[PDB]
């Protein structure tokens, strides 16, 4: 399964009708879900797939780096912020920014100096991806390979065309999630894993239905 | 440690005023720089040698 | 003044602002020297 | 208050302008001059060019 | 190699015992400038001025 | 008096401009050598 | 084979080779004093870090020279590691990450008797090693009696627990001494050998001023009683009033 | 075409020497194409199109929205006395006692009701828009876009090259002005003042008067 005809679906058994022609089987996570024809061009549905599949990898860097600074603050470790979106304003806090409870870490003090280092690496590592850099230059778009795979898991190409659907259902999962630690903190105002913990004290009072009167127009 | 500076900052003096003599002497002969270009090195050194000699024990003196 | 390890040293030091004076002095007996050619 | 005057002279106020029309008066004649030139700049010779100044 | 000249003055200023100051109180002596007015209005203020 | 420093204004910075715009339209080459 | 691309521009590979191989080269003096008749005719071109400098002509022929660059290079790699093992530790130690000896010449005092020499990890964290002195030396002389042999013999074990798995169980023969490029290059950097030929130029350069600066670490240690980090902050205090020629005549 | 720098194979990109080679429909003949469809919403070459008079309209507006918002704003802090001279809180002077007074002179335009302003906008917005579509009595059969004629009375636009040199002018400053007139909207969500007042507060310290001092003001609570 996972390719071809036989393969898993968007409605599962009942879906044989609404796949379109065009999302036939051959790429990773093809589930036959167009539902508003957004990708009827060939051109076009090749385009949407480097988007998706970026949006798939900083997810995961997203899901896991929104985490484990709370994580570790359940283990005790001082932080200074261990909520995810409090934890950008610390540079402006009077110690300034420490790698961990270490001030003889990083030590960050000055913004914008940290953003426009940021801007000359991630300006060019960007413009690597696109056309080539010193990890090769005429590579796959999105699967360019050995240097960014050194372990050789690459290899044995069934098992290749395997560990891509590994990549983007894991990567799917996290751009939900994602979509997840956004909504329930500007609803809340509190951390995943706190109110991951409010919902596991009193589960039938904990929900979203107790913010559900919140975004009322009080006029 | 004076008169140890003394006579190293006289010798000074007298390697300055070959080397302001002899050194546009050595260059304007015809092939002379060829010749003297190792003997040149040693009067430059030892320029370079006292300057950081006599250099040193002013922190003594 | 200068410091006392120095102090023998004045009369040499006395003459060394008049140098760069005898640097164009010298530009003219080296063209009388070609001969002005 | 005898009299009535500028009371500017020490001031130290930027090209001496103390009214702001002072200074749309030092633009807006500068911006027209310029504007004259930028349009007769077709006729002073294209230099569009690797080198081609008075040169020697 | 004129521009990394000036910050050496800056440096010296800021960091390495500072210059003499005129203006300080009971008579002017050697101050270290923390605070180095940096304002282009007040800066170029200067240039713009009538001599 | 403001009525009169308005106008040395315009006056000033008009020849002011004459002469700077008028030295970068080819002056250089309004020469009568030739090459 | 490798398409590779440059850093800020258009197009990567070697930049030249001619700067540092073949006749014209950098030299250890420039032009004017050092024409190119007088080159020792053992030192050509053909090795990377080759400026010509030899006055005292401790060369003969570039068979003795290539076992001096045995001596070299091994002299280089074991010093780069030592520049970054004496400061890293002493910031750290000013920082305030407690070492507990990260000063590198009292290192071994700290840890005489007592033992419990604290070991700080980046960015894990700070973790004691329960170790007493004399594990420490039966695992340094068994370690680094089997590590100093297998250069020796020119092979050695073939299993791989040190850090790889690229399934190599065999021994290997077919290397270049001073190069052993089969296993201990994990991350490629192997293709174009025009591109290794000026890495070795960038590696014999970087290594000969860390042989200086260890050199420099040592001696100026034992002028003023001071690691090389305390060293490089104090002169940034204030540089007049702390240089060499003021910590001489400090008792006066 | 000529060789004219701004259209064909050597046309400049949007990443400098990052970019490669543009996509397979972006060949280099339309003002402003530096080759930037990265998500690819114009494959089709008759979507392509329509996103062209999308553009350059917006343009158009924000070009007039650019110098629209500040030269009230920038005249109002030099004693010309207007009823409000931020440009998005100048929408409510209708709603004060002397009317929205043109230049803040009585004896000008003098409006009181927002209908009869809202009445005759439409009627007129109407029928210009409506013949910017077609017709109308300035020109028949002319460009969607460049229509020429009576819209170009000064002549500026009739040799082929500089017409075709003027266009990159015109859309560069366009889009110059849509990412700006852009940034007018989020620094006055954000900041709550007149795009000037920002600016004046920048020149005055640099360090504390960037955007990170508002950085902490949607913090959810
Ligand atoms: C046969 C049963 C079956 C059904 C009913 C579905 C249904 C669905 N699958 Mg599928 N699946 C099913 C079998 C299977 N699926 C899958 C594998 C997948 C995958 C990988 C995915 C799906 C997805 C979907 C969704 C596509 C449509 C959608 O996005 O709705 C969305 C719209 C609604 C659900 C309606 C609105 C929400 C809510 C009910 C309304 C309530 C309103 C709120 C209370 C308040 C409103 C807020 C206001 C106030 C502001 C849909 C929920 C996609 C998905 O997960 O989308 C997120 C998707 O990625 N399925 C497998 C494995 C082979 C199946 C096995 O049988
Ligand atoms: C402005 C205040 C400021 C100061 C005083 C420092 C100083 C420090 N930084 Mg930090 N940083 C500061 C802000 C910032 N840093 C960083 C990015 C980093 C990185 C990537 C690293 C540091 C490291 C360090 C620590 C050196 C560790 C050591 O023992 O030496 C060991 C190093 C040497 C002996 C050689 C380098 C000497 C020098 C200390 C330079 C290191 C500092 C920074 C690169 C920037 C220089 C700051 C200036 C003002 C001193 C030290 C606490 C290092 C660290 O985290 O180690 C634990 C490190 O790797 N900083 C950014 C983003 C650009 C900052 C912006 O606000
Ligand atoms: C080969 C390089 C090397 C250098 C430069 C030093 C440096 C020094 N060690 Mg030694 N050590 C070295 C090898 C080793 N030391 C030690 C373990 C110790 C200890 C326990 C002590 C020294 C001490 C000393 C000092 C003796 C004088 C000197 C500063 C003494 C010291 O640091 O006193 C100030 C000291 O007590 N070293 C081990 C582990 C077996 C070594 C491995 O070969
Ligand atoms: C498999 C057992 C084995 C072990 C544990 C070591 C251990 C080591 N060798 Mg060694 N070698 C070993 C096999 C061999 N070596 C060599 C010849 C060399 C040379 C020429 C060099 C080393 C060097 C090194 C060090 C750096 C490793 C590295 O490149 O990290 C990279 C990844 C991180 C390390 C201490 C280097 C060194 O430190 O010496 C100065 C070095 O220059 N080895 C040969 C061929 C004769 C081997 C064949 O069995
Ligand atoms: C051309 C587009 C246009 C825009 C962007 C605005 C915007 C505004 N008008 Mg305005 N108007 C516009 C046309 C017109 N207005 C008016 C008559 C008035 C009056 C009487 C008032 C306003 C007011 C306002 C302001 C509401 C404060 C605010 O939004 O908070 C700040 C937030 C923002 C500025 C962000 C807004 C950006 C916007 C959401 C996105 C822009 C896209 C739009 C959806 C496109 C709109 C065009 C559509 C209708 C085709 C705001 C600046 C009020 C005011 O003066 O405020 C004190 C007010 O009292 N307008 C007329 C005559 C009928 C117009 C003619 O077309
Ligand atoms: C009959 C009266 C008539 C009026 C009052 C307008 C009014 C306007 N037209 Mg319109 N149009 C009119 C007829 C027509 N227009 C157009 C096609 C267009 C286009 C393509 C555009 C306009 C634009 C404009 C605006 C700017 C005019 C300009 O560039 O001035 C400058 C010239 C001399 C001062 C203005 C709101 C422009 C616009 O909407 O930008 C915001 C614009 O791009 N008109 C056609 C088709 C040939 C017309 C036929 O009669
Ligand atoms: C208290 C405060 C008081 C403040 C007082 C104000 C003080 C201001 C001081 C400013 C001092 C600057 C003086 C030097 C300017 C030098 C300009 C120049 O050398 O200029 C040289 C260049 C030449 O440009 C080139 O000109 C070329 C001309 O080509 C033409 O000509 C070519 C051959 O000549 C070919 O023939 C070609 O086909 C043809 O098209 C092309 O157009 C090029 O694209 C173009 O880059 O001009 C340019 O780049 C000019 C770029 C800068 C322009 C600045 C404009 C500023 C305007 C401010 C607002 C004024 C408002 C005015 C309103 C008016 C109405 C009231
Ligand atoms: C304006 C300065 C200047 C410039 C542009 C040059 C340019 C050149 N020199 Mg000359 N030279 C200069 C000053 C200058 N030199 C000085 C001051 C000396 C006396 C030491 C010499 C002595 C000299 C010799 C003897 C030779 C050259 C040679 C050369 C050629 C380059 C080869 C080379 O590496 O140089 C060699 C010089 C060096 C490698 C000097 C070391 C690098 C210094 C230390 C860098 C420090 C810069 C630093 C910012 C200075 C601080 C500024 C201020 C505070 C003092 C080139 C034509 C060679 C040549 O032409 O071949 C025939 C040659 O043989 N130069
Ligand atoms: C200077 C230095 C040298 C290290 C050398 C090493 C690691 C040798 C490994 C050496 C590893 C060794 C000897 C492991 C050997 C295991 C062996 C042979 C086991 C085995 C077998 C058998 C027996 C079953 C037999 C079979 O037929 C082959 C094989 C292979 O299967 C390290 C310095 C630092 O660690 C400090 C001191 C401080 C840090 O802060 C900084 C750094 C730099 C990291
Ligand atoms: C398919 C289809 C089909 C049909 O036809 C149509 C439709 C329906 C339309 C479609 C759908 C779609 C969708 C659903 C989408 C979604 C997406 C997402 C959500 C993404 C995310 C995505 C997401 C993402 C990336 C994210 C990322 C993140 C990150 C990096 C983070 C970072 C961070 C961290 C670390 C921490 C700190 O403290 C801070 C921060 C900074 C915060």
């Amino acid at each position: 399964e996972f390719y071809g005809p036989n393969r898993a679906k968007w409605l599962g058994p009942y879906s044989e009708n609404a796949t379109p022609a065009y999302l036939t089987g051959e790429f990773p996570g093809d589930y036959g879900w167009d539902t508003a024809g957004l990708s009827a061009d060939p051109e076009t549905f090749k385009r949407y797939r480097e988007l998706e599949l970026i949006h798939a990898r900083w997810a995961m860097l997203g899901a896991l780096g929104c985490i484990t600074p709370e994580l570790l603050a359940k283990s005790g470790t001082q932080f200074g912020e261990a909520v995810w979106f409090k934890a950008g304003a610390q540079i402006f806090s009077e110690g300034g920014l420490d790698y961990l409870g270490n001030p003889s870490l990083v030590h960050a003090q000055n913004i914008v100096a940290t953003l426009a280092v940021q801007v000359i690496l991630m300006g060019l590592v960007e413009g690597y991806r696109v056309n080539g850099g010193p990890a090769g230059e005429g590579l796959d778009p999105l699967y360019p390979g050995e240097s960014f795979d050194p372990l050789g898991l690459a290899d044995d190409p069934d098992t290749f065309a395997e560990l891509k659907v590994k990549e983007i259902k894991n990567g799917r999962l996290a751009m939900f999630s994602m979509f997840g630690f956004f909504v329930q903190a500007i609803v809340t105002g509190k951390g995943p894993i706190q109110n991951l913990d409010d919902h596991l004290s009193n589960p039938t009072v904990n929900n979203a239905f107790a913010f559900a009167t919140k975004f009322t127009p009080s006029a | 440690m004076t008169s140890i500076l003394q006579v190293a900052l006289l010798a000074l003096i007298f390697v300055s005023f070959a080397l302001v003599v002899g050194v546009p002497v050595v260059f304007a002969t015809p092939n002379g720089w060829t010749d003297n270009k190792g003997a040149v090195f040693s009067g430059l050194s030892l320029w370079l040698l006292l300057v950081f000699v006599v250099g040193i024990l002013n922190s003594f003196v | 003044k200068l410091p006392e390890a120095y102090a023998p040293f004045a009369p040499i030091v006395d003459v060394l602002p008049v140098i760069p004076v005898f640097f164009i002095l010298l530009a003219f007996v080296w063209q009388a020297a070609v001969s002005f050619r | 208050l005898v009299d009535e005057r500028m009371n500017g002279d020490g001031t130290g106020r930027p090209f001496g302008v103390n009214d702001p029309v002072l200074g749309w008066v030092l633009l807006g004649v500068f911006g027209t001059m310029w504007a004259i030139w930028f349009i007769g700049q077709k006729d002073l010779g294209d230099f569009e060019d690797a080198d081609d100044g008075l040169k020697l | 190699m004129l521009g990394l000249g000036a910050w050496l003055l800056v440096w010296k200023a800021m960091y390495f015992g500072g210059v003499y100051d005129t203006w300080a109180p009971g008579g002017g002596d050697v101050r270290v400038i923390t605070n180095p007015t940096t304002n282009a209005a007040v800066i170029f203020g200067y240039l713009v001025k009538s001599p | 008096m403001l009525t009169l420093k308005i106008f040395v204004y315009t006056v000033v910075t008009f020849f002011v401009c004459l002469f700077i715009f008028g030295f970068l339209s080819n002056d250089p080459a309004r020469n009568p050598g030739k090459n | 084979g490798k398409a590779t691309r440059g850093w800020l521009g258009g197009q990567g590979g070697a930049a030249d080779l001619d700067k540092w191989y073949g006749p014209d080269r950098k030299l250890f003096l420039p032009s004017g004093l050092y024409d190119r008749s007088e080159i020792p005719e053992y030192l050509n071109g053909e090795l990377a870090g080759d400026y010509g400098y030899d006055p005292l002509g401790l060369g003969k022929d570039p068979e003795t020279v290539a076992k001096y660059r045995e001596n070299e290079l091994l002299h280089a790699r074991w010093a780069m590691l030592a520049a970054a093992g004496i400061l890293i530790p002493e910031g750290l130690q000013a920082n305030g990450a407690n070492i507990k000896g990260g000063t590198w010449f009292e290192t071994g005092a700290e840890m005489l008797n007592g033992g419990t020499l604290n070991y700080f990890a980046v960015p894990w964290g700070i973790v004691s090693n329960p170790l007493p002195l004399f594990a420490v030396i039966a695992v340094e002389v068994g370690l680094m009696g089997a590590v100093e042999f297998y250069r020796r013999n020119g092979t050695g074990p073939a299993g791989y627990s040190p850090g790889i798995g690229k399934f190599d169980s065999s021994v290997f023969d077919g290397l270049d001494p001073l190069y052993p490029g089969g296993p201990f290059d994990p991350l490629g950097l192997a293709d174009d050998p025009e591109v290794l030929q000026e890495l070795k130029v960038k590696e014999i350069k970087n290594g000969r001023l860390a042989m200086v600066s260890v050199l420099g670490f040592a001696v100026q240690s034992y002028v003023t009683g001071e690691g090389p980090y305390a060293n490089w902050t104090k002169h940034v205090a204030d540089p007049f009033g702390y240089n060499l020629l003021t910590v001489l005549g400090a008792e006066e």
